[PDB]
């Protein structure tokens, strides 16, 4: 549950870096 | 038995409101060296307040510190904050300040100084100019006030020194 | 001033917007109702930074809040005249009293002690309880844990621990410079603070120590960080002040809690039963602050107390202060029930650096042998009230009877001390040879011939 | 009893009258000695809060 | 910060996420759709923010619209509160009834906390227009009910200035202005309800030792684990433990002037049950009759509603007694069941995503708690009055089988001031209601013995004595069964006799019988005394060498004689009783 | 031996605590039949007198 | 309505471009194979849709699937000709026969009682055991929860509870998974009553898709709602084998991908056992009184897995069965010490039952404790049943147990016939034997 918490936050750094560019 | 029971109880009331006396005139006594210590800031607020009246001596000092806070800053459009009445005399140093500002820094070129249409209060800045960055996300504040609040952290321990030894 | 925050979730919140950022770092928040919070910085990322107020984030307006940065971490306002004076879970005051004129700022995380320059247990160390500093002995140097229990007072036992304190070097014949204790609370309810601040106050003990209060409705971050600063505090009265110091902790279980949602502050998934994997790294850097000082005459001991969950010696808490801390001193349900004194369980109550702290020169050439032989007599003693509870008294024999008659005595005396009573060592000595005394020369195989030569009388 | 109230009571008054008694000499010691240097302490307050960082 | 509208963009069950919100505050109420759904703003991200509903979600859809509003989440506190049943939100239950005309409780129905159609008599003997008051300052006071002098409304906290208009003394209703303030901030108009936030319990002036003792009215209870007025006390158990009929016959017997409680998770049926045994227990104490209604206030947070609206209606409890201790009242606050707002609370942080510990429940509850039973206590409120006060919180877990492991109770253990334990042991065995030997304790025993000084032993001192011959009793008891009725002396079968008398003379209290119902402290200490006398003279005369045998056939009567001691009929015939007992063990010999 | 396949934590208490009282009965026992015996041997002797 | 879809993962499907979507909504859904079934939908984030298949997601393609989206929430068409007849677990008729006249349309999830507008239930409804409306006594508008094992003849003793209790009773039945087995002996004894006719469910069975099967117990739960709000009369509701009902649940927790809890079970599960529970209770002005009394079976024979523990917590009191009693061989299992009825207060005394009832009761309790203790000492010491006390306590509660606990299946006795057995099986016990017993009590049969 951790880890998928952790890669849901991955996917939404992935997605503020993806706003940025 | 009864008597000495008493006794008992009655010494122990005598010597625990003595404790609680002795407690409290001790808290006092140290309340009394903190308010003579907070005198001397006050004293120190009200000398600072008074000797920034002068803008004459201030004038170079009110430079050197937009130039520092501009060196602090390395943002390439700068917001100064002052007061209504030093308005003109942060605007009349504009091109010193400018031209100092690229010498500090050359890195860092001063491209304009601008003037915010919020006055500072009277009381709460005795004289100087604000500079912070165009988003103020970061902002400093010159004011004698919050500078000798600042520079007293590290000031306790020399003035503690010097006056109790 | 920041109003660059980026979200609000819980105690801790994000701010983007930040430059040349530090780990730990504090910074004022000034809410939109015009309330200021203060708060430590939990993470920094080079983007935006994470950090966690103390008061938290509940009411506060992501679009009309301001951040102040300290652009500092933990530190403490150490002074040789900061004792006398009360401060709050932030370091701010408590009881009103004065502000102490700092003679110099430290950090709150402080150093390790160098491997060479570490120095063993020597001088004895008084307790002052009739059960605690006669058999276990403890010494300045020595880690000793106390195990409290639900509807265990701790705190009288703390306070009576304190008031026999100060008193614990008199027969030394340092003399000038009186004894610090370090008082440090971490989620205590109000009642027992309350009382701690009235005895403290009224045995006049709080005039030569230190008290710092975090209770149970103030943030956990405040009782967590208590122990930190309170050990700062100890630290600065023996490497440079050079003085003997005394440290306390009181309900080490709600500072285990603190720590378990500080820990989880980091969002990490919980280890067994709900604490932290690291765990024995943050005990071993609280441990860890008390001992010797080679070429200091300063020394600084610590006995914490901790309540075991639910009246289990399994405990997270049990077990990590187990192997770490040099013996333990444990608390008996039964003894604290049956209306009677201090309840610390004979068999269960011991210390490691008992072997420093009798003998001549220390504490009494009475103490280690008798020490035994009155934990002999208590053990038999029971066996022999197991026995006798069994086959009746009218099958009891010599030892078995004798037994009978030293347990009795020494639960229902040498057991009892009293609430604010604290005896000398002598009076423990004497009190303890005369109680035996009830058994003949020959009952006490635990006794040297040179010491029953030279003590019975 | 009644007299160990009248000594409870005159312990008051004597309690109120030492605790005064002992708040005189340091309180002054300690005025005296922030009264000296007061002034070098505005001038260096006011040299600190004026400095070109 | 506001006049924004706000649009859901995402909704999952009860949670729902919502952007252009950013008028707003974090933890803030605000009203949701078109249909104006109640619901609790929490988290906030970026532009966008992370609501929680505290109404049902059932038939919602998405691109519906959000309100913000700039302010926390609170409930009314004043005059007419009294003798009314609400929901969660501390809104009434019966109007929102009796406006819906139905059977069934519409969602996002509106009605005010205190009633603005009920008539009450308003004063202003208290201060002058003109004078200087403070925020805690009594205004004046008004008759809300029939039996109490209830709620002398006082001047909301925070409050300061000169003194303008006073719009009484008169007629009027809550709803309506009595009085203006003239401040720095000029005019500002002032009214006898006063709006105050839940979560934040009422400040007073400063907190002092609780000297004043409440009174348990069974007998273990108060005699076991000692307990003040203002006090922190658990008394945690299951469901048929009989714990229904004692929270009534406590509740009748309370020493509080005031009660708030506010039912979380727990059955209607209870509550109906409740409020329909409050008049049926007419208070025939001085002057004429009244229900117990009228001194007890009722707050419903079902089960089969919002989990969100059960431990949230708690605090608003909480905050309620505070309100009643800011008023210079005694108050305590009784709850149904906390295990049920803890696993609540357990679906709160368990959607929240937050990594949380064992049994569902979060890392940081335990501060929550703390907040929760810290938030009472023994002070005097704010105001130039110096009015002195006494809030208590009742908490009771629900740990499942009896098992000492319940995380309610573990997080409750480092928290609360006094715990009264339930043996599973006394309680499945068809025996007198449940404590523990050697788990019950009390740390605020030796306080309460200090207030006990002025109304001396018997049974302040002489507790630990009974506790010495429980304890002795348990440990002999426990070889006793491992041994048996074979071998044993004559201070073991005392002591035997002792431990079964005790059993049936002192812990055993029956609340559904008329005569047991409950006991006074005197009667209590009068059935005590006669234990420890026939004891210490049992223990004397097997000093003497008297046997067991002929001396327990000796007396027949003083062992019926010591069992009935417990009123049964308090307090007048107290003295007659210790005569006739007295009389008894010297007539003994 | 017994083993149980469904335990909670409690149980466990139980158990455990069943089993050190048990041993602590067996001392008790083993005691008692060590004077028993004693005490058998002296009548034992005296029945053969 | 979106015939295009995004994703599927399981039994839960998930589409993108959807507009006017509605959360916990119903949905009709035409597949590939020409099938058509209902579904509804668990949540909708921004421009995407989230929607579940209750009969399941197997056998579609997702180019030739079409989504009809109603836009509202689910809305079962509450009726009074269903009396007798019989529906599938999605509603459809499974008697064979027509489509009946609806009445009324509302939603299957019932509606939530007014705080005010409660009653609570003093009525005193006889179990027709000895063993039953004695000791945890039997009440219409209570809740009794019922927990068993596998392998339990749960499905017998319910349906010889409800046969030998019947203004008659209406039974209404919730079948979540329910075995084919189960559902025939259940049909056995429905018929062999003749109750049948006056009786109305929804079945959804092990062969066909259990998953829908949680909306029938709603289904079933409005239909008792609809049934005490307005036909007013006396209702039973019951929700058949919960425990594939917590697993379904705990499924679609679980495809969530969201924070699970012990046996897989939701975080919000909370508020959702509730939902079971809620299918109780009457209102003020209603003469009818709904009832549910639901029975699940409980993990590995262990009342401490999560199903137990929240029936338990949730629900007043529960009805319990040991193994040991149904492996012993004699009539109906049920434990006096697990077992209990929080509606066994108001029940009993004059007026109700009898004044010698509670007292009966509660020496019942402690005779049967005794009993247990003395059983343990049996076991452990000799057979010599550890002196006094303890003989008469063993030999009382084995003969209250081959007695008192089995009144059999078949048999219907009075709650005065199962005292008189109790006043002639507590003779074997001392009169000052009960220490639960009054004055009152012990003068009460002396016959």
């Amino acid at each position: 549950v951790q880890e998928k918490k952790q890669n849901e936050t991955a996917k939404l750094d992935a997605e503020m870096k993806l706003k940025r560019d | 038995g009864n008597f000495k029971s008493k006794l008992k109880k009655a010494m122990l009331s005598q010597q625990i409101t003595k404790s609680t006396i002795a407690n409290k005139m001790r808290l006092k006594v140290l309340s009394a060296r903190e308010q003579s210590l907070d005198g001397i800031f006050e004293e120190t607020k009200e000398k600072l307040s008074g000797i920034a009246n002068n803008r004459d001596e201030y004038k170079p000092i009110l430079q050197s510190l937009i130039v520092e806070a501009l060196l602090k800053l390395l943002e390439p459009k700068a917001i100064v904050k002052a007061l209504e009445r030093d308005v003109d005399l942060i605007e009349s140093m504009k091109d010193d300040i400018m031209r100092e500002y690229g010498e500090k820094a050359q890195r860092a070129p001063l491209e304009e100084i601008v003037i915010s249409n919020d006055y500072l209060n009277k009381d709460l800045v005795s004289g100087g100019v604000v500079v912070s960055n165009a988003s103020d996300k970061i902002e400093i504040n010159n004011t004698l006030e919050e500078r000798l609040k600042l520079l007293s952290e590290e000031a306790l321990p020399a003035i503690r020194l010097e006056l109790y030894g | 001033n920041y109003n660059t925050v980026s979200g609000v979730n819980g105690p801790l919140v994000i701010l983007e917007k930040v430059k040349f950022p530090r780990y730990n770092e504090i910074v004022n928040l000034t809410l939109p109702d015009g309330t200021v919070r203060q708060g430590q910085v939990l993470e920094i990322r080079g983007d935006r930074a994470i950090v966690q107020v103390f008061e938290g984030t509940s009411g506060i307006d992501v679009k009309k809040t301001t951040v102040e940065f300290t652009g500092e971490s933990l530190r403490i306002p150490v002074s040789e005249d900061m004792l006398g004076r009360i401060f709050d879970g932030s370091g701010r005051p408590i009881d009103n009293g004065p502000k102490v004129f700092a003679e110099d700022y430290l950090d709150i995380n402080g150093s390790p002690i160098n491997p060479y320059a570490r120095i063993y247990p020597e001088e004895m160390i008084s307790t002052g309880v009739s059960a605690i500093d006669t058999m276990n002995s403890i010494a300045r140097g020595q880690k000793i844990p106390i195990f409290s229990a639900s509807g265990l007072p701790h705190n009288e036992i703390a306070a009576q621990i304190c008031r026999q304190a100060g008193l614990v070097r008199p027969t030394k014949d340092g003399h000038e410079e009186n004894f610090s204790i370090v008082f440090a609370a971490m989620g205590v309810n109000l009642e027992t603070a309350r009382f701690f601040k009235q005895d403290f106050e009224e045995n006049g003990s709080l005039e030569r120590t230190s008290l710092f209060l975090n209770l149970a409705n103030d943030p956990t971050i405040e009782r967590i960080i208590t122990p930190r600063l309170a050990l700062t505090t100890a630290e600065y009265l023996a490497y440079q002040t050079e003085r003997h110091v005394l440290t306390i902790l009181t309900d080490m279980s709600s500072y285990a809690d603190a720590l378990r949602e500080v820990s989880a502050a980091r969002e990490e998934v919980p280890g067994r039963r709900g604490y932290p994997g690291y765990m024995y790294t943050d005990l071993s850097t609280i441990y860890e602050r008390a001992g010797r000082v080679e070429g200091r005459n300063g020394s600084i001991t610590q006995i914490p107390i901790l309540t075991m969950p639910n009246d289990d010696i399994t405990h997270p808490i049990p077990d990590l202060t187990g192997y770490i801390t040099e013996g333990q001193i444990f608390v008996d349900r039964q003894l604290h029930n049956k209306g009677i004194y201090p309840p610390i369980n004979v068999l269960p109550s011991l210390s490691r650096l008992m072997k420093s702290a009798i003998g001549e020169g220390m504490t009494r050439k009475d103490h280690g042998d008798v020490s035994n032989q009155l934990y002999a007599k208590y053990a038999i003693g029971k066996d022999a009230a197991a026995m006798k509870a069994v086959v009746g008294e009218e099958a009891l024999s010599i030892e078995d009877k004798l037994s009978l008659e030293f347990l009795e005595k020494f639960e229902k005396t040498f057991i009892t001390q009293g609430a604010y009573e604290d005896r000398t060592v002598f009076e423990s000595l004497d009190q303890a040879w005369s109680l035996l005394r009830i058994y003949p020369k020959e009952m006490l195989n635990r006794i040297s011939p040179k010491i029953l030569d030279e003590f019975y009388d | 009893l009644k007299e160990f109230e009248q000594k409870n009571a005159g312990g008051v008054g004597e309690l109120e009258k030492k605790a005064e008694a002992g708040v005189q000499g340091e309180l002054a010691e300690i005025k005296k000695i922030a009264e000296k240097k007061k002034d070098d302490v505005v001038k260096i307050l006011i040299e600190t809060v004026i400095k070109p960082s | 910060a506001e006049s924004e509208y706000g649009a859901i963009y995402s909704v999952s069950g009860p949670v729902v996420i919502a952007e252009n919100m950013i008028g707003c505050a974090m933890y803030e109420l605000v009203k949701v759709g078109h249909d104006n759904l109640v619901g609790e703003v929490i988290r906030i991200d970026g532009d966008k923010a992370t609501i929680q509903v505290y109404e049902e979600t059932a038939g919602l859809t998405v691109g519906d619209p959000v309100l913000r509003t700039g302010k926390p989440l609170s409930v009314e506190l004043g005059p007419g509160l009294m003798e009314t049943i609400y929901d969660g939100i501390q809104r009434p239950l019966k109007a929102i009834k009796e406006e819906s005309q139905s059977i069934y409780i519409p969602r996002g129905i509106d009605t005010p906390a205190l009633d603005r159609t009920i008539k009450w008599q308003f004063t202003p003997g208290k201060f002058q227009v003109g004078d200087h008051i403070s925020g805690g300052d009594i205004y004046g006071s008004v008759f809300e009910n029939s039996l109490i002098s209830s709620h002398k409304i006082l001047l909301p906290p925070r409050s300061r200035g000169t003194i303008t208009w006073i719009a009484p003394a008169g007629e009027y209703t809550l709803d309506e202005k009595i009085l203006e303030v003239e401040f720095d901030g000029k005019k500002s108009d002032f009214t006898l309800y006063h709006t105050w936030p839940v979560r934040v319990p009422r400040p007073v002036t400063e907190k002092l030792s609780a000297d004043y003792p409440l009174l348990t009215g069974q007998r273990v209870l108060d005699a076991l684990f000692p307990c003040v007025q203002g006090g922190t006390t658990c008394i945690p158990g299951a469901f048929g433990c009989g714990k229904t009929v004692i929270s009534q016959s406590l509740s009748k017997y309370s020493n509080s002037d005031a009660i708030i409680y506010v039912g979380c998770g727990e059955r209607g049926n209870e509550m109906a049950e409740v409020l329909m045994e409050f008049p049926e227990l007419y208070t025939e104490m001085s002057g004429t009759k009244e229900p117990i209604m009228k001194r007890t206030t009722l707050v419903a947070n079902t089960s089969n509603m919002p989990v969100a609206a059960r431990e949230a209606s708690i605090y608003t409890g909480i905050t309620l007694a505070e309100y009643f201790r800011d008023q210079g009242k005694n108050v305590s606050m009784i709850a149904d069941s906390s295990s049920r707002w803890a696993e609540a609370l357990r679906e709160i942080s368990g959607r929240l995503g937050e990594m949380p510990a064992d049994q569902g429940f979060p890392a940081y509850l335990g501060a929550k708690l703390a907040s929760f039973y810290e938030r009472a206590g023994k002070a005097v409120a704010l105001g130039s009055p110096d009015r002195t006060g006494s809030v208590s919180i009742v908490a009771a877990v629900s740990p499942a089988g009896g098992d000492f492991s319940d995380p309610v109770t573990t997080a409750t253990l480092g928290i609360t001031q006094v715990f009264w334990g339930l043996d599973k042991k006394l309680a499945q065995r068809k025996h007198f209601p449940s404590i523990n030997t050697s788990v019950s304790y009390s740390k605020y025993t030796n306080v309460l013995n200090k207030f006990y000084d002025s109304n001396y032993p018997e049974f302040p001192v002489l507790r630990d004595r009974m506790k010495e011959i429980l304890s002795n009793a348990e440990e002999l008891e426990q070889v006793v069964q491992l041994v048996g009725k074979s071998a044993l002396s004559d201070s073991d079968k005392i002591t035997l006799d002792v431990a079964t008398l005790i059993k049936e003379d002192f812990l055993q209290q029956n609340g559904y019988s008329t005569y047991d119902a409950f006991c006074p402290i005197w009667k209590t200490f009068d059935m005590m005394r006669a234990f420890i006398s026939y004891h210490d003279e049992a223990q004397k005369a097997v000093a003497n060498g008297a046997n067991w045998s002929k001396l327990a056939d000796s007396t027949g009567d003083v062992k019926h004689a010591v069992s009935s001691s417990k009123f049964f009929e308090p307090s007048r015939g107290e003295k007659e009783v210790h005569g006739e007992f007295e009389k008894l063990l010297s007539t003994m010999q | 031996n017994r083993e149980q396949v469904f335990p909670t934590r409690m149980t466990l208490g139980l158990m455990k605590t069943k089993l050190k009282g048990a041993n602590q009965g067996y001392s008790l026992l083993k005691r008692k039949s060590e004077a028993l015996t004693k005490r058998f041997r002296d009548i034992t002797k005296r029945i053969d007198d």
